[PDB]
């Protein structure tokens, strides 16, 4: 007798979600030898151990351990999820032709200094409905804020970098889309975000050249992280300032100016 | 490195330690103040930042007379205030009281001191214990300390130069009881047990040293001579160097069979010496004399398991081999059929240092023997007959039982050491195909 | 160096061990392990007489000799002096055989430190 | 090789592999050798040797051999060297084709040695094997239920040696013994020289007086009953006669009676005449 | 390093010294 | 062609110490490490046994092994002890206790990695390693077990090199260890398996030599080991100096080993003269041959009369001509054809080297693969059976970790070895 372990990678029962979102997972409710025949036809066993590195023989076949730059880190606990579980978010999903977010109150008069950072913190969610609520609320607040998004720019940096550092391709792509929407929300948003390039751009550098004669028949989802990174960089240059190009060049070295 | 921590338990252990430490100090040029007016001492003496040399010893006793004598003796400045453990009340010659009542209230700090020497000793070789199993503290506290040392330090070498009850005249009457119980405790928890009874020492002093009135001082001087001979291999340069663990395997054939005999030569006085040319062959013959053994057991009364010869001085391996060949040519001494080799030899260049006022005339060469033989079972059989005669009549059982000891422990000791007797019998038995 | 006893070269029977006795048979501990691997192989007046000649003394710690000296240097770009003398106090600790120099000026307006 | 793969019965791990590499076509042309004309190795063939990873299996070794052969023209001959000194050959049937890789022979440096060995070594091994069977437990306890003789009995301890009669004089305590000058018979180990560390007492000089001692006509070599004083001894219920060594020793004090047990071990010589049935005196 | 002229009274002369390293 | 040497246990350590002092004397190297010789020839091949440092010192390519640092201390206290490199000293806390198990599996294994590291460093320091030398005793704990472990782990690291062992075999009548048969079996079934040529010393043959040949009154281990040092110098004299008919270590191996398992040799040195009888000797090639093939001059306790010479080799040193060496080596075979096996002609290799030992007009070292090694193997195996039947002293090994199957197969291998020595001794054409 024995046990079966079916392959569950990239399936409905994939435990990657569970092991990357620790706070999530729950529902809405919490022998002989040549002894005289020595000959020039034999050698000793190669020394391929890691300790053999930088020696007479050298490393051999001892590769260094990977730094885990592409390794998918664990998502930190989210104040947005905690606040929604507490019951402080004036949002609820409405189901129809396309799922949408319905608000308690007009988005125009909400205190953005409170609400926008929470929604931007909630982008890291990997379980519905938290992910959908956070991202759709981010989009709604960005498109209905007007001039109320500019003072919240300093407060949005921590959620963006925290979500980007997770190295999750889906989270990174969603944050890139939300960043594009944020940049195209007001004239001075890019100007305010220029000084913050040093805390947002490193992840874009890491995922700049990551993609996943034949076309990608599915690209309406815009899951190409590298393409999204390039589009965000071009948008930042376009709706940025004079120092935007030099800051972006200082962060990502392989970038090209779109205005010069 | 190469340290050998000395432990001296009880009165016999303390006096033997006094004698052997005097011998070690005179051999290494260390005065009782502890300063060398000149690093072979490092094995026995630990250096201090002030240049003085503190012995790697622990004088443990349950009664304060002997340790107070040490504190008021010549080497008071040499010996540490600690490492000189004194109890408040004697063991009253009772193994049960030395092992079950006063043993606990002193063995904790005794082990603390043992650790304070062991951590200092960076190359520790083993523990050389000195006690008399016939007494109360040396038996009980000795067994307790041996058990604790075994469970703490693991497989460290443990040479117990133990003084056993004499065949016919004894210090006490409960001495067979203490001997049987102590041997029961140590069979498992000691490495090599060394016979040091007083009869043969007295006989050698009276016959070869021309001493009409031998005493404990002469006994302890001979014991110190033997200890120095065995331990000088790692202290001084020599042709053949052997450590504490080197003769472990060469001398212990089976785990239960570790009791071994001793003999020193030449045990000669000044007047006797200038009439004798002490050659290697002559000293080896005097070693293999049944009289020359430091134990009142006849090695001719049985087989020889394995002999170890520590030569010291100007001995040459040529003459050592000649002596081994000429002693195996002898029929009067015969080895077991399963040890054709049966010999270990270790040669050290350093001659034995003569103690001022001592009874041993110094010689250019002296050889000691540590030997396992089947004939050692005579003392076990005799002490068992004594213990049996008393235990059938239930003499002195109330003392031991009221001293926190189970009454069945006497029976367990008797059974297991009888198993030791029969083990000696059947290892002395010859090899015949009917055994298979 | 080269003598009769060293004249014989090393042949199987031409070496005499008893000729060359080591002064001490004690075996010096060259090789030592520091319990963490790391194998390793390796004031003028004598203290006895200095203590004998001073019965009241026990240790030489904090028992330096106080001396007074001066060092002179040529000064070329000054205004009033051309050859300056700087005064020093010497502490010669006998226990360690150690010398210490401390600068001590003379007048209040010395200008030195 | 494609499916000829056999797993050797031996447990020798593969160690390395040598390729008798053969130079390129243009190299052969500029040396003057025709590549098309290729038991003796070609003059340009060179033994370029490569090594195997630590703890590699036979599958890994054969995969490495195939990887070495992957060169279209170079390899013609492969020698997979194992840990026992053997090498498996991996020759090319045709040097100009890849797929014709095949094993031909597996030579060993001990081949003929073992071939002529397994006629006498097996007999000696079979003879020696029952001797190695343990006769005791882990401790001294013998396995069989048959009782061993009383080991400390005098008739077992002193079979060929005079007993240690004890005397109080010379001691003020219990007597121990006195060592005896007596020597063993000259039994030199077989095949060794007469190597002596020093001048030794020759055993021929001390041949026992009971050797070819005239037995008179009585049938007893002994004359007076001082044989009981010096030669004959009583060991409990047994009687020992030390003159029995005269029949065991040679004129050169050499032990000629070496009784060997059927297994091959030596039976210790004895000199006990018989059991003297001592009994309580009765009327 | 060169060898000197062949010296016959030396335990360190070669057979080739005796033969031709005379100079 | 470089020789890198290892010495293990006290036996091997003092033997290697004397060997290194002998080599230093031959190459004119003082204890301080500089060169004060008297000829250029001592510099031609001084790299074989020495490496020049950035202090000018000629450091030996020697690796010292001992679980007991006491012998390390003794050699550094010796007259030539300052020659050795400090980092080549590998040592531990507790000695082997004459236990092959401790020397091979627990205490030796913890230090075998470091000794491999230092030996490899010496190996790549050498330009072209001609091979490895080893000196140890088969009766000891860290000389036998740790040395066998060293040779085993260097067979799987330099198999194309020549690894010699000048192992000191024990003797029952020279018994100075009771586990000599155990250690000897455990080390022989490893040496016959991993030593390309393993030539042996028994101390009693050396005692016989210093008794009637040398006639020394009080020869200590110094004079005792000088013979082994001399033969080690002789086996590489042709390497270290030019020769009329030179050879090297693997020359000796290939010309002395007919079958891979038959590589246990005897040794011999000549001339050796008692103190006060030089006026009677002749000191010629014939006398050198006579003392070479004399039974008492053999430094391994065996009787060549009871055996047969599978192959002998004579390494002559000194200014001699080839005709007399060839004639003597032919004449000994012709006159003792009963002791040279008939199925192989002219069993004696002859090599001629320029430089005689300092102070000797001419000399020779003898290597002999006589079939009389079988009696020593049979004796050791008999003692091994004697202890193994009662499994005496087996508890030390079993509690240290090894099992009984290794012991049984060890004696099986050794019995096969002695059986095949007998088979080839009795073989006929
Ligand atoms: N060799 C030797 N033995 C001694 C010496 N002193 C006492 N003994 C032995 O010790 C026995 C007497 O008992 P104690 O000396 O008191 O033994 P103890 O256990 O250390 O002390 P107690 O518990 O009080 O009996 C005697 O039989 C002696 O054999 C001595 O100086 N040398
Ligand atoms: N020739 C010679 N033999 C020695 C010397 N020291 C020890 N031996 C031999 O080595 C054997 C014992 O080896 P041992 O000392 O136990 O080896 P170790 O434990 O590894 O150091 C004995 O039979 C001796 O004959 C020496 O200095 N010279
Ligand atoms: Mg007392």
């Amino acid at each position: 007798s024995y046990e079966i372990k079916p392959i569950v990678k990239g399936t409905k029962r994939d435990p990657s979600l569970l092991k990357y979102n620790k706070a999530a997972g729950a529902g809405p409710f919490g022998t002989h030898g040549y002894g005289g025949a020595c000959s020039s036809l034999r050698k000793g066993r190669p020394r391929d151990a890691p300790d053999a590195a930088f020696s007479e023989k050298g490393c051999g076949k001892s590769a260094p351990p990977k730094a885990g730059a592409f390794k998918k880190r664990v998502i930190p606990p989210t104040e947005f999820r905690r606040a929604y579980n507490r019951g402080d978010l004036p949002i609820a999903i409405c189901h129809g032709s396309r799922p949408t977010v319905d608000w308690k109150v007009e988005v125009e008069k909400l205190d953005y200094h409170h609400y926008l950072p929470i929604f931007f913190d909630g982008i890291r969610e990997t379980e519905e409905p938290y992910m959908f609520l956070a991202r759709q609320g981010c989009l709604d607040l960005l498109e209905r804020g007007g001039s109320k998004i500019l003072p919240t720019i300093p407060q949005l940096i921590i959620p963006i970098k925290t979500a980007l550092n997770t190295r999750h391709p889906d989270i990174i792509s969603a944050t890139l889309r939300i960043l594009q929407h944020l940049i195209v929300s007001d004239d001075l948003i890019g100007e305010a975000l220029v000084p913050y390039y040093r805390q947002i751009l490193p992840v874009l550098n890491l995922f700049k050249n990551v993609h996943k004669d034949a076309m990608d028949y599915g690209q309406r989802n815009r899951d190409d992280v590298g393409d999204l990174v390039n589009e965000t960089l071009q948008l930042l240059e376009q709706h940025g300032g004079d120092d935007a190009y030099i800051n972006i060049k200082y962060m990502v070295p392989s970038y090209e100016s779109c205005i010069y | 490195m190469r340290e050998a921590i000395c432990i001296h338990i009880g009165q016999a252990g303390c006096q033997v330690g006094n004698a052997c430490w005097e011998l070690f100090c005179l051999e290494h040029g260390i005065q009782p103040d502890g300063s060398m007016p000149s690093d072979a001492f490092n094995t026995f003496f630990s250096e201090t930042g002030a240049g003085k040399h503190v012995p790697r010893c622990l004088f443990l006793d349950l009664e304060p007379t002997v340790v107070d004598e040490v504190r008021t003796g010549t080497y008071r400045q040499l010996f540490n205030p600690e490492q000189l453990v004194s109890g408040k009340e004697d063991a009253a010659n009772n193994y049960a009281r030395g092992h079950y009542t006063i043993g606990k209230e002193i063995v904790d700090l005794a082990l603390d001191r043992i650790r304070k020497l062991a951590d200092n000793c960076t190359g520790l070789q083993g523990f050389m214990v000195f006690h008399a199993v016939g007494g109360g503290t040396g038996s009980g506290l000795g067994a307790l300390l041996l058990e604790r040392l075994s469970v703490d330090y693991g497989k460290k070498s443990k040479l117990g130069y133990t003084v056993y009850p004499s065949p016919q005249v004894s210090t006490a009457v409960v001495e067979p009881y203490n001997c049987v119980l102590s041997t029961h405790s140590l069979l498992e928890h000691t490495d090599v047990a060394t016979m040091l009874d007083n009869e043969a020492i007295y006989d050698l002093t009276r016959r070869s040293l021309d001493i009409e009135r031998p005493s404990y001082t002469n006994v302890n001087r001979l014991i110190g001579q033997v200890v120095s001979s065995l331990t000088a291999s790692l202290r001084f340069d020599g042709a053949l160097n052997v450590d504490l663990t080197e003769f472990q395997t060469n001398l212990v054939p089976y785990p239960r069979i570790h009791f071994v005999l001793t003999s020193y030569a030449p045990v000669v006085s000044a007047e006797k010496a200038y009439h004798e040319q002490l050659s290697v062959a002559d000293i080896t013959n005097s070693v293999f004399e049944p009289a020359g053994m430091l134990t009142k057991c006849d090695p001719r009364h049985g087989k020889y398991m394995s002999c170890c010869l520590m030569y010291r001085g100007d001995v040459v391996p040529k003459d050592v081999n000649a002596a081994i060949a000429t002693i195996k040519t002898k029929r009067t001494i015969q080895f077991v059929d399963w040890c054709p080799t049966g010999f270990k030899c270790g040669i050290n260049y350093q001659p034995p240092t003569v103690v001022p006022g001592g009874d041993l005339a110094k010689v250019q060469r002296a050889v000691c023997m540590i030997a396992n033989s089947t004939a050692i079972a005579e003392v076990f059989a005799r002490i068992d007959h004594k213990f049996d005669l008393m235990y059938s009549k239930r003499a002195f059982v109330h003392w031991y039982v009221g001293e926190g000891m189970e009454e069945g422990e006497f029976s367990e000791a008797r059974e297991d050491l009888a198993a030791l007797e029969k083990d000696y019998e059947e290892v002395g038995a010859e090899s015949a195909d009917d055994m298979g | 160096e080269k003598t009769v006893y060293n004249a014989l070269p090393k042949l199987p029977g031409f070496s005499f061990a008893e000729l060359q006795h080591p002064a001490t048979h004690g075996k010096r501990q060259y090789c030592t392990i520091d319990s963490e691997g790391t194998r390793t192989v390796k004031c003028g007046i004598p203290v006895r007489i200095i203590l004998q000649r001073f019965p009241s003394w026990r240790t030489m710690d904090d028992k330096a000799l106080r001396f007074f000296a001066y060092y002179t240097e040529d000064v070329v770009g000054s205004r009033i002096e051309t050859w300056r003398v700087r005064k020093v106090k010497l502490h010669y600790f006998l226990a360690d055989g150690s010398l210490s120099i401390v600068e001590t000026p003379a007048v209040a307006n010395s200008g030195l430190q | 090789m494609n499916s000829t793969y056999k797993e050797p019965s031996s447990a020798a791990v593969p160690t390395s592999y040598a390729v008798l590499s053969l130079p390129s076509k243009a190299t052969m042309r500029r040396k003057g050798y025709n590549p098309d004309e290729v038991l003796a190795t070609h003059p340009l063939a060179s033994w370029k040797t490569f090594s195997l990873p630590v703890g590699c299996t036979y599958k890994d070794a054969v995969t490495a051999v195939q990887t070495a052969n992957a060169k279209p023209w170079g390899p013609i001959k492969i020698r997979l060297n194992f840990s026992d000194g053997r090498y498996e050959q991996f020759e090319r049937v045709a040097p100009s084709v890849m797929d014709s890789l095949q094993s031909t022979t597996t030579y060993s440096p001990n081949g003929v040695f073992k071939e002529e060995t397994l006629s006498l070594s097996t007999t000696r091994r079979e003879a020696q094997k029952p001797r190695l069977r343990p006769l005791v437990d882990e401790r001294g306890h013998h396995l069989s239920s048959k009782p061993i003789p009383r080991t400390f009995a005098p008739e077992e301890l002193y079979k060929n040696c005079p007993p240690p009669v004890l005397c109080q004089p010379g001691y003020d305590f219990t007597p121990i013994s006195y060592n005896t000058f007596l020597l063993n018979p000259q039994d030199p180990p077989h095949g060794v020289r007469s190597v002596q560390s020093n001048f030794m007492h020759s055993k021929c000089d001390y041949r026992p007086r009971s050797y070819l001692r005239p037995e008179e006509v009585t049938g007893t070599s002994h004359a007076s009953r001082h044989c009981h004083c010096n030669e004959v001894f009583q060991l409990g219920d047994h009687t020992m006669d030390f003159a029995c060594e005269g029949t065991m020793v040679d004129h050169r004090n050499r032990l000629v009676k070496k009784d060997y047990s059927p297994i091959g071990t030596l039976k210790a010589n004895s000199s006990i005449v018989g059991r003297r049935h001592a009994r309580k005196p009765r009327f | 390093p060169p060898h000197g002229p062949a010296n016959m009274m030396s335990t360190y002369m070669t057979r080739y010294d005796y033969d031709y390293n005379r100079d | 062609r470089e020789i890198v040497s290892c010495q293990a246990g006290q036996c091997g350590n003092q033997i290697g110490s004397k060997f290194w002092e002998v080599i230093s004397d031959e190459h004119g190297v003082d204890p301080t490490g500089t060169y004060q010789g008297d000829s250029d020839l001592q510099l031609e091949r001084i790299n074989v046994y020495f490496d020049e440092s950035s202090g000018g010192r000629y450091v030996p390519r020697a690796v010292l092994m001992d679980l007991e640092p006491g012998t390390m201390d003794s050699v550094r206290a010796g007259p030539y002890g300052q020659l050795f490199r400090p980092d080549n000293f590998i040592f531990g806390q507790s000695g082997a206790g004459n236990n092959w198990a401790k020397g091979h599996y627990t205490e030796g294994a913890e230090l075998i990695d470091s000794v491999l590291d230092v030996c490899r460093k010496e190996a790549e320091s050498c330009d072209c390693l001609q091979g490895f030398q080893l000196s140890h005793s088969l009766g000891g704990g860290t000389g036998s077990g740790m040395g066998t472990l060293l040779i085993s782990k260097l067979r799987e690291e330099y198999p194309d090199r020549i690894m010699m062992t000048f192992s000191v075999i024990p003797s029952p009548r020279v018994s100075d260890t009771v586990v000599e048969p155990y250690n000897t079996t455990l080390s022989v079934h490893q040496l016959v398996e991993n030593s390309d040529e393993s030539m042996c010393i028994d101390n009693e043959a050396l005692y016989d030599i210093c008794f009637r040949t040398l006639k020394l009154t009080t020869p200590t281990f110094g004079d005792l080991n000088h013979l082994v040092a001399a033969v080690m110098s002789g086996v590489t004299c042709c390497l270290r100096f030019p020769g009329q008919l030179n050879s090297d270590l693997r020359k000796l191996a290939v010309n002395l080993v007919p079958f891979p398992r038959l590589h246990f040799f005897m040794m011999g040195f000549a001339p050796l003269t008692s103190r006060g009888s030089q006026q009677y000797r002749g000191l010629s090639v014939a006398e050198l041959t006579q003392q070479m093939f004399d039974a008492k001059n053999m430094m391994q306790a065996a009787d060549p009369r009871h055996g047969r010479y599978l192959t002998a080799s004579a390494l002559f040193r000194g200014r001699m001509s080839t005709k007399e060496v060839d004639e003597q080596m032919l004449n000994v075979q012709n006159k003792n054809s009963s002791y040279f096996i008939e199925w192989i002609p002219n069993n004696i290799k002859s090599s001629i080297c320029d430089i005689p030992p300092k102070g000797l007009k001419m000399s020779v070292t003898f290597i002999g693969n006589n079939t009389c090694i079988q009696e020593m193997f049979r004796r050791v195996g008999e003692q091994f059976t004697g202890m193994f039947r009662r499994k005496a002293f087996l508890h030390w090994y079993t509690g240290e970790g090894m099992d009984e199957m290794e012991f049984t197969e060890a004696e099986s291998n050794m019995n096969d070895l002695v059986s095949e020595y007998q088979q080839y001794q009795d073989a006929t054409v």
